[PDB]
RNA sequence: UGAAUGUAUAGGGGUGUGGGUGGUAACGCGGGGAAGUGAAACAUCUUAGUACCCGUAGGAAGAGAAAACAAGUGUGAUUCC
RNA sequence: GGGGCCUUGUGGUUCUGCUGCCGCAGGAUUGGCCAGUGAGAAAUGUUGCGUGAAGGUGAAGCGUCUGGGAAGGCGUACCGGAGUGGGUGAGAGUCCUGUAACUGUAAGCGUGGCACUGGUGUGGGGUUGCCCCGAGUAGCGUGGGACUCGUGGAAUUUCGCGUGAAUCUGGCGGGACCACCCGUCAAGCCUAAAUACUCCUUGGUGACCGAUAGUGGAUGAGUACCGUGAGGGAAGGGUGAAAAGUACCCCGGGAGGGGAGUGAAAGAGUUCCUGAAACCGGUCGCAUGCAAGCCGUCAGAGCCUGUGUGGUGAUGGCGUGCCUUUUGAAGAAUGAGCCUGCGAGUUAGUGAUGCGUGGCGAGGUUAACCCGUGGUGGGGGAGUCGUAGCGAAAGCGAGUCCGAUA
RNA sequence: GUCCGAACCCACUUCAGUUGAAAAUGGAGGGGAUGAGUUGUGGAUAGGGGUGAAAGGCCAAUCAAACACCGUGAUAGCUGG
RNA sequence: GGGCUUAAGUUAUCCGCCGAAGCUGUGGCAACCUGUGUGGUUGGGUAGGGGAGCGUCGUGUCAGUGGUGAAGCUGCCGGGUGACUGUGUGGUGGAGUUGAUGCGAGUGAGAAUGCAGGCAUGAGUAGCGUGUGACGGGUGGGAAUCCCGUCCGCCGAUUAUCCAAGGGUUCCAGGGUCAAGUUUGUCUGCCCUGGGUGAGUCGGGUCCUAAGGCGAGGCCGACAGGCGUAGUCGAUGGGUAAC
RNA sequence: CCCUAAACCGACACUGGUGGAUAGGUAGAGUAUACCGAGGCGAUCGAGUGAAUCGUGGUGAAGGAACUCGGCAAAAUGCCC
RNA sequence: AAACGACUGUUUACCAAAAACACAGGUCCGUGCGAAGUCGUAAGACGAUGUAUACGGACUGACUCCUGCCCGGUGCUGGAA
RNA sequence: GUAGCGAAAUUCCUUGUCGGGUAAGUUCCGACCUGCACGAAUGGAGUAACGAUUUCCCUACUGUCUCCACCAUGAACUCGGUGAAAUUGCAUUACGAGUAAAGAUGCUCGUUACGCGCAGCAGGACGGAAAGACCCCGGGACCUUUACUAUAGUUUGGUAUUGGUGAUUGGGACGGUUUUCUGAUUGUUCUGGUUAUCUCACUGUGGACCGUGAUCCGGUUCAAGGACAGUGCCUGAUGGGUAGUUUGACUGGGGCGGUCGCCUCCUAAAGGGUAACGGAGGCGCCCAAAGGUUCCCUCAGCCUGGUUGGUAAUCAGGUGGUGAGUGUAAGUGCACAAGGGGGCUUGACUGUGAGACUGACAGGUCGAGCAGGGACGAAAGUCGGGACUAGUGAUCUGACGGUGGCUUGUGGAUGCGCC
């Protein structure tokens, strides 16, 4: 930077820390899910939303951005609290 | 060969997910005494980069996507 | 054969049993090990265990048959990509 | 785990000593599951394969035309498991060498593999009283080194100096350390293959060079030459299809030339293909000895030529080089004597980041490697980017984080 | 380690040379000339080292760290292209 | 600057003209904007950004072409807005190469006190390295510079004679005059061919040791190596028989 | 065969460097110097011509350092008894 | 006649030959011998086949007359509450 | 600062002053002392002899000169032969006064000049030759030292090699004298310091002997040392002997001096901004009140009267609007007071920040509204330090307190993260 204190020096390090068993979930959506199972998927599962596209050998969780019409068992890793609402009150269930 | 990141750059910028650069605020380490409390609110934050320096971030970043 | 000397050895005298000496472009293994350079100076650091050097191979060498990994099941020598 | 302690099992035996006239071991042509020239506790002859080094066979065209010469033109046939090349007086599938295909290899130290000879040879179950399981080693301290780790929370590994253990109810590892759990059994050794390389050998290849390039080196090249030495280190390729390399004569001491011969060509004559520029001259046209010229440019008479456009240019106007570097250069700032040749934005990454363009598209794409000895094609989805973000993180999630479920 | 003075060794002054006859000389003089003299042959000391009656002198015609090769296409915010 | 007051000086004022690549007229080119019949605006330019091209070499493909003459070189006559060019027409030359469309670059030079070669400028100029030669005759294509002779001059503690070191055939005879020789050259220390060096006693070795070198074992040193004993080499010396 | 060199060391057929031996006559102390001997050379571009000028020598009236930074150079002195 | 150096010597090969170096003489410090000192990693070696009248280092520089005051600072030597 | 010496190889002033020498003497040489800044082994003062040393004088002598002339020669010059060199953007390359990168053959205005040679001379072509050495800036090299960081070497102690036995000195174990204890202890064991002994550790040494008929080397032995020394490892000191390097910039060249961040004013041309080694000053704090809030008050000066008391202390009356005051510079403010005084207090808060200001950025500044929990006030309301603007330092690394997010098999620990 010139001999100017540069930019990466004068900015303070974000500290923290990584978790080293950090695990990624893979994420899928009430939208994407009623736009793949339109005619009510009566059982969704991983090897399901991986033909589809979650991109496989991953944990599955889905989450509820979206309005599902249809009734829909998901038998996936994790959802999250909204998505399980809307799968309930749309008649689904949920499973691991 | 593969072309290595900043680490400096590593170590203090973040990338957001519309691309815009962050870093933290600078003049909060120490010395904090006599600086009041709406001093420390304002260096407590995350400040964006102008365009230039995220820019300058960026090549520094080997497309490695921040802290 | 056995000194000083006692054991005996060193040494000495035979015999010729086998091996060695030196050369070699690259590659191997073990060891010694810079500086210019970069850091816009510079000493930690870098360059780089590079250049060079010493010893020493083989057709390849080294490694190699878990005092290993793994993480809750498991994998099952080493080398190389 | 092994030894020990036993319940059994050794290849069918001639029939030897010992332990107890039980059993154990030596024994001997003979089975033999096997196993072998390997690292494998070892290493000694005869017979079955295609071949490398050399070779052998190896297809099929004449006629006309022009030419010094036919492979070219024209006509017309042939071969092809052969139309890859290279030669031959010019551009050849059938002229030559070969090529395709097949064949031979006697020989090799031959080599590889097979058979034979020949040489070498079993365990399972129970038991734990006992016995053994690699010591100046492992550890520990300290001074250094290697590990992403630059002394640190410092594991693991290593060298020097000290110190120095247990040994199965044991040792070591799982990043200080301890416990448990899981793994493992150091301080003895040997091990093919996948990997690295090319001084060499043989064959082949090139949107590689073509004599200032390509090796320093197409030639007496590591030579000439330079240096006491280590060492440094050049330059010089081309007649023609064939020397048929110019007989003989003339001027000349020769050199060289003039005739003549050879040749398609000799102004291809050996300093030899092509023969550029700088540079040096002969001849012809015009201008030029009253003129002050960055040398040109515009105007322009005359002369020459007319191959009716070109050459030259009296005289008038205007006009201070090129490059570099500079606020500013014709500059008395820098560089260039001249020509010819050479001499500087390249290439590599499944690098980073844009754009153009093409493919596919919520998907896109493979890397190594495998197959294609037939390539540029096919396989390979391990990975990787996109598919959700926010947070130091646990985590939550169209939200998240700071915050008090504000 | 006397005196004068050839050879011999030296190099004080001057002139010439200075694209020289010569990358240090020539002409004219000048110092030493039995001494710490001079010279031949062979040998010894080697680069952060040599040797030096000491000038940083000399070490193969440029020495405040020789020469050659190698690291190497060192680096140069500078100059040129 | 000439010259000017008889203004061609100063000043007020009036009427004309000259004067630029400015403006206008006319012809061509180009960029951009705009509704897209029109038209409008624009086009000096260094550093630098963007866009579109020329030429060279290699190469895939297609079409070809070439001794009835390719490349290269060199005239003339033409062409394009530029790099450049003609499918015009000769000359030289003797074996290749053109157009279209892609592909790949060791793809363009006037400068680097750039590198290599060739050649100018200074210039027929400076120099031709201490000096004494003259003449008669000869040789020869050619003579100041070769040979012979006669005069003359020079050196003479060296311009003589012989060794060592070093050189290496230069020595001798014959043939030669491209090169070399600072000129000429018939001449040469040059070139070519052939020839020439004889030792019991001379100088070295076969004998000896000095300085110093190497060094069986050995001692020392991580390695590499250092030193050194017994020894063994090493003249510049000792020893050694001819004039 | 050259060898105080045209043959060696200096890039040269280079006014430089190169160790040792022999070394006569006359004048002289002398191996200085002059002219000669033994012997060897005439030197490796010449021919001319009274230019300035530069180099190298020579002479000088009267004066005698007035020159010049300075008696630089030259002159004088010089041998033997 | 003055300055400098006592003297003969030595030195910047290639701009300085001197008043610079050396020198004989002087003083101080070290060294009892496997010396100190020096070269070397070491062994060894020089010193020296020497032994304090010797050797090494430092400064001074024939000779004559002399060489004053200061131990606070620094160094060296000795001492150790 | 003595002897001695001194305008000196030292004396700046300076050609000091006087004396000698010359017709004339900044030099000379003898004196003076006013020694800028002599001085006693970096020796002081002298000194016969010596010197291609430096300086002054006399004599002789001369072309050194007044003042040059002449002679001969090697070049020069002409003819024949042979035949370079540095240099070179160009060329049909005048002068004058101008002009221009401020010194022109080349530009302007004029003047002069027929074309070409030969021998000469050096005023110019900022002539040729050497990418200025002087200067500065960047780099290097070598040298120096009480620069930094290291190191060879030298030195200290520990420990290993390294053992035997003693005394003489300190700390416990340990019981059982004292008196668990202010004070004494002894014996039984253990462990330091110091010191002397002993000797097939070791010393590379003095003698002898052998390998051998060897000044190396080794072995045996004697003598002398002796657990010391030596060496390895660890450790403190020393260490320009050696090595790598650093040693700022600004600047009317550089050095010296001064300066470097922040605040106020002027320059600054009526927004903001605006440079100079321009002109003036301040800051690196201070205050638990000099902060918050609420209520109250008005100053300085002047005039008159008054014990001590004066120009001016305290008091009275009159006058007096800002001229006083403001913790601290200056400006902008403040009398409505932001100036003076009393009461009660801790908002010198926690979570925040709509919206703006100002910088290339890092950053700097203001801020309404809200919640929590407070202070003050009857309330309205005000309070996130101070009338305002200086009183400050990014990041890295480390530290303390809290928190408990993470922790490499699990649980701890340890480490880290967050605040
Ligand atoms: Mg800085
Ligand atoms: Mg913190
Ligand atoms: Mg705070
Ligand atoms: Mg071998
Ligand atoms: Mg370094
Ligand atoms: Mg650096
Ligand atoms: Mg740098
Ligand atoms: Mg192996
Ligand atoms: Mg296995
Ligand atoms: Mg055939
Ligand atoms: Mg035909
Ligand atoms: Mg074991
Ligand atoms: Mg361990
Ligand atoms: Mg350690
Ligand atoms: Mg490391
Ligand atoms: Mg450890
Ligand atoms: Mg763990
Ligand atoms: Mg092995
Ligand atoms: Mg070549
Ligand atoms: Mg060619
Ligand atoms: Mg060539
Ligand atoms: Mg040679
Ligand atoms: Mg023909
Ligand atoms: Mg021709
Ligand atoms: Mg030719
Ligand atoms: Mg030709
Ligand atoms: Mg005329
Ligand atoms: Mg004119
Ligand atoms: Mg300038
Ligand atoms: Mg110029
Ligand atoms: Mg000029
Ligand atoms: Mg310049
Ligand atoms: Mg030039
Ligand atoms: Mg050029
Ligand atoms: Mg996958
Ligand atoms: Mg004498
Ligand atoms: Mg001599
Ligand atoms: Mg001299
Ligand atoms: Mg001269
Ligand atoms: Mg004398
Ligand atoms: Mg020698
Ligand atoms: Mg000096
Ligand atoms: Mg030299
Ligand atoms: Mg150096
Ligand atoms: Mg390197
Ligand atoms: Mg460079
Ligand atoms: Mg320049
Ligand atoms: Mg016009
Ligand atoms: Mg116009
Ligand atoms: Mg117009
Ligand atoms: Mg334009
Ligand atoms: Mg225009
Ligand atoms: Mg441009
Ligand atoms: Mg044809
Ligand atoms: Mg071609
Ligand atoms: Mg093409
Ligand atoms: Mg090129
Ligand atoms: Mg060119
Ligand atoms: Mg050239
Ligand atoms: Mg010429
Ligand atoms: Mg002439
Ligand atoms: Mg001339
Ligand atoms: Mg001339
Ligand atoms: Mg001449
Ligand atoms: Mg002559
Ligand atoms: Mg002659
Ligand atoms: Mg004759
Ligand atoms: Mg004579
Ligand atoms: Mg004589
Ligand atoms: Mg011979
Ligand atoms: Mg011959
Ligand atoms: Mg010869
Ligand atoms: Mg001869
Ligand atoms: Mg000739
Ligand atoms: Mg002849
Ligand atoms: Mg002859
Ligand atoms: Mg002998
Ligand atoms: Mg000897
Ligand atoms: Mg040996
Ligand atoms: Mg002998
Ligand atoms: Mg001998
Ligand atoms: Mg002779
Ligand atoms: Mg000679
Ligand atoms: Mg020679
Ligand atoms: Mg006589
Ligand atoms: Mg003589
Ligand atoms: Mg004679
Ligand atoms: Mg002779
Ligand atoms: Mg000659
Ligand atoms: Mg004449
Ligand atoms: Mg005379
Ligand atoms: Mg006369
Ligand atoms: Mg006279
Ligand atoms: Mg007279
Ligand atoms: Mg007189
Ligand atoms: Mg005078
Ligand atoms: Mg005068
Ligand atoms: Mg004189
Ligand atoms: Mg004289
Ligand atoms: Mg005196
Ligand atoms: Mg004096
Ligand atoms: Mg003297
Ligand atoms: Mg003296
Ligand atoms: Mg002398
Ligand atoms: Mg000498
Ligand atoms: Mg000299
Ligand atoms: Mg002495
Ligand atoms: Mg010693
Ligand atoms: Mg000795
Ligand atoms: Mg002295
Ligand atoms: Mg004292
Ligand atoms: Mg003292
Ligand atoms: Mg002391
Ligand atoms: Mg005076
Ligand atoms: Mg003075
Ligand atoms: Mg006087
Ligand atoms: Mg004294
Ligand atoms: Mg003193
Ligand atoms: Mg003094
Ligand atoms: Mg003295
Ligand atoms: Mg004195
Ligand atoms: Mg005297
Ligand atoms: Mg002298
Ligand atoms: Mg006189
Ligand atoms: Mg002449
Ligand atoms: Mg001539
Ligand atoms: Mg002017
Ligand atoms: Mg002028
Ligand atoms: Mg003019
Ligand atoms: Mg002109
Ligand atoms: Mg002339
Ligand atoms: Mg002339
Ligand atoms: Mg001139
Ligand atoms: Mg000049
Ligand atoms: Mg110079
Ligand atoms: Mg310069
Ligand atoms: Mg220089
Ligand atoms: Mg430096
Ligand atoms: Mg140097
Ligand atoms: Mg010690
Ligand atoms: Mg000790
Ligand atoms: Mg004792
Ligand atoms: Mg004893
Ligand atoms: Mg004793
Ligand atoms: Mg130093
Ligand atoms: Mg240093
Ligand atoms: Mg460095
Ligand atoms: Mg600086
Ligand atoms: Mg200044
Ligand atoms: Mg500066
Ligand atoms: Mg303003
Ligand atoms: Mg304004
Ligand atoms: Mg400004
Ligand atoms: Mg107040
Ligand atoms: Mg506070
Ligand atoms: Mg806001
Ligand atoms: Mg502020
Ligand atoms: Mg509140
Ligand atoms: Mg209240
Ligand atoms: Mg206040
Ligand atoms: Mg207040
Ligand atoms: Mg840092
Ligand atoms: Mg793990
Ligand atoms: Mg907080």
């Amino acid at each position: 930077a010139g001999g100017q204190m540069p930019i990466h020096m004068q900015a303070p390090k974000l500290g923290g820390f990584h978790n080293p068993f950090r695990t990624e979930y893979q994420v899928v959506n009430l939208d994407k899910v009623e736009a793949l199972f339109p005619k009510g998927g009566k059982i969704t599962v991983d090897d399901l939303v991986s033909v589809g596209a979650v991109r496989d050998n991953e944990l599955v969780k889905v989450l509820g951005t979206g309005e599902l019409t249809v009734k829909v068992d998901l038998v996936v890793d994790a959802w999250s609290k909204s998505a399980q609402e809307k799968i309930e009150k749309a008649g689904g269930s949920v499973t691991k | 060969p593969k072309m290595k990141s900043h680490s400096g750059t590593k170590k203090r910028f973040k990338v957001t997910g519309s691309g815009k650069v962050t870093a933290r605020k600078a003049g909060k380490r120490h010395l904090n005494e006599h600086k009041s409390s709406r001093v420390t609110r304002r260096l407590t934050g995350e400040t964006v980069l102008s365009k230039g320096e995220a820019a300058k971030v960026k090549k520094l970043l080997a497309g490695h996507p921040g802290r």
